[PDB]
């Protein structure tokens, strides 16, 4: 998962 | 007649209105800026949703801040006399009140401003949606185990996560705000009213993702998205 | 039994909850802050309402920054296994994430975060709802013619008024929120769910109020409130 | 425009339609029928109701059976265009499948029949609501302690008693019936649908009213009205 | 605990109760009867329906008059006490008010009585529904171009046809109604209220069928249901 | 009370 | 189709 | 009016  | 009530936007306009989706994947060297990956996913996903509730969609891929406020001044400049609503998607970077163009930050208010009530007369009285998918911060949620009208008025802010929080995007899947709303637009939109249907998605995206990284300090994260209501009536997309 | 959903807040418990009551209407001199007049009105008619909802209601006056804090956090050390939900109400002088003690501002976080469903395990998974009748800001509508979840989860925010702006209160009448928030919960407590009751209330406050002011500054001036919803299913105050 | 349903009756015509009340009290003394005290308080509270549903009423009092054929015949062949949709109430005498003119019997479905889809086709596709207080027989309820469309379509019979039992009337405070069904219009018929609303009656009539003799054949008796329908879709009174 | 409703059934209870499907296909040679081709696809539609809904299904094949009296009294006598309904459905020949057994006819009040409030105490205030796939007569619809309860109280009779009209069955799909009635709970019964469901039947029966036949005396007839309720709550299949 |  |  |  990633962030923004 | 017999009797009448005024609690529900008019929906049944010639036209359900435009859904403008801007895409920034991919950002300019200088800003430091990672690539978005999973946000195509995303892009269409939500082209085609927005296709089957009967929205004029219009696709926009890396703008510049410039490109996105000449965009949004020229879209609130259109007529909207024939259409029901109003809706734009923002996905890229971003920070508390805050999105990226590709070269920089642009301001949610400048963005959302060119939408008031004074500002675009023919949207006057009609539902104004922004969903956006950003950070709001870096924070990271831990989790638990279990006349006139008022020119801020007729605006649904759709945020991703709450605010000064993280927002969570998978490479592959897409964004989780996202992939939850989509999914619970195609089922519910002809069932439930907005705010319903987007409560629905909190709880999607509060229950079903958690993330996972080799990294402790983001590892086991949650996220709870925040629906900012300033309409003045219940919203269907279905009418008659 | 039969096919069960859970789109729903249980509020079948043996209590409603907690609401609490915080009504600052006389500030310390230093301060430079003004008498709140027409906050009384405010604080007994969310007593009456809320108590007709079957809420064991407390009010408190007049309590400085530190009293504010210890409040809360005692509140939060509660045991409320047996309520439903929590309500707390905070009507006073603020600012943007701020709401003011009799002698000091407080960030709305500190207040909240005792709540956290990390922080609160007795609230966990239920609603948890603060009324903020206080100012965001100083800007001025002058309107226009016409497993895990999310610690941050189950949270509602009812704010008087938009990001930034004032909030408006008529010294004989109440603030504006106030009033229309606790007429529409008497006349659809009993029929609507939650977000439905609060977007009537944004409509009433966005369409029969405006200011009345010898000052050009201030007069003509609107105001829509702001709905924040962290919930994750629909909220009635009725059951069965 | 936007996804469209077809689920409830189009009720925003020009005219709501027509409520023809038919009030029989006095009959001929050859008949042996009795006077049915009480009726003229249903008569007013139907005349009232009605009117503020906004239906065009006509009140008709102690016609004979030919009348009231003549009566149907000529209402049948009115322009129903620009109405909604149609009511007939008939209070009088009556036996299983028949309703009594002050002269002799007539016929339920005679009545009816004059409505039929091929019969009237400026109704066809439209709601025709016959509400009937008379009886059905002469058993008495002792309760218990706790393309095309079918001619016989869009039709809502509203009996005021299960088939084959009496119904009851009280001479100071009219039909249990036509009581209960004014007071669940009056307070559901802009928030509930027409089904909804009936049953609320059928609540009401069977749980608050029990009869009261001297004579021990007619003491203690209940009674549960009867929702026989033929309707296609949802019915609200109110619109928009 | 908060404010309470009494408006719907307690559907709640361990069990939803039982679900008796009796089909009878083929009759005795004396009655001179014909056999119910299709009737199989009928009950089996419905055993599957009903197992979805969580009731305990019984499925009977051709009983004589004296077997389904029997059989509905011994049910009767059965304690409901953990269940929260009961379901009948009957599938043969009939006229009006009469259903018959592979050997001659059975009054349908005989059947409906043994559950009466006063004669099954434990299915008392709890909705006992009748579903009725048979003739009520020999009429065609040519169909035009486009404290104490009453014993008879909450009882809900789904008829397949109108008053004195045949009932249509197809050899190869089965009934009309019963098709409709299984397709209709399929997709509704955890979103609407039964009358609500049985509304969205009489639509799908009165608007998808029509008789096609070598003999022009039965060539293009309609049909539609009848709905007789006795009611008094609303009925959901869905609790929570 | 009466019957009708 | 058939009548019952 | 009065403004918090």
């Amino acid at each position: 998962d990633e962030v923004d | 007649s017999g009797i009448s009530l005024d609690n529900s936007y008019k929906m049944d306009y010639p036209e359900m209105g435009l859904c403008i989706i801007i895409n920034n994947k991919n950002f300019h060297k200088s800003t430091g800026m990672t690539s978005r990956s999973g946000t195509d996913v995303d892009a269409a996903n939500l082209r085609e949703t927005f296709r089957n509730l009967k929205y004029e969609v219009r696709n926009k891929n890396d703008l510049t801040r410039e490109e996105i406020v000449e965009l949004m001044r020229d879209v609130s400049k259109e007529d909207h006399s024939k259409r029901s609503s109003f809706v734009c998607v923002l996905l890229s970077h971003g920070e508390e009140g805050i999105i990226f163009g590709t070269n920089g930050p642009v301001d949610l208010k400048k963005i959302t401003n060119f939408f008031r009530g004074d500002r675009c007369r023919s949207l006057t009285g009609k539902p104004k949606l922004f969903i956006i998918q950003a950070c709001r911060g870096t924070e990271l949620d831990c989790g638990i185990a279990t006349h006139k009208i008022p020119v801020e008025a007729d605006f649904l802010y759709a945020y991703s996560t709450a605010p000064g929080y993280y927002s969570w995007r998978n490479s592959k899947d897409g964004s989780w705000f996202i992939q939850s709303l989509c999914a619970m637009l195609k089922q519910y939109a002809d069932k439930l009213e907005f705010m319903h249907i987007l409560t629905r998605v909190n709880r999607k995206v509060a229950t079903e993702f958690e993330s996972f990284s080799f990294d402790a300090t983001f590892h086991a994260k949650k996220q709870i998205p925040c629906i900012v209501s300033m309409l003045t009536k219940e919203l269907y997309f279905y009418h008659h």
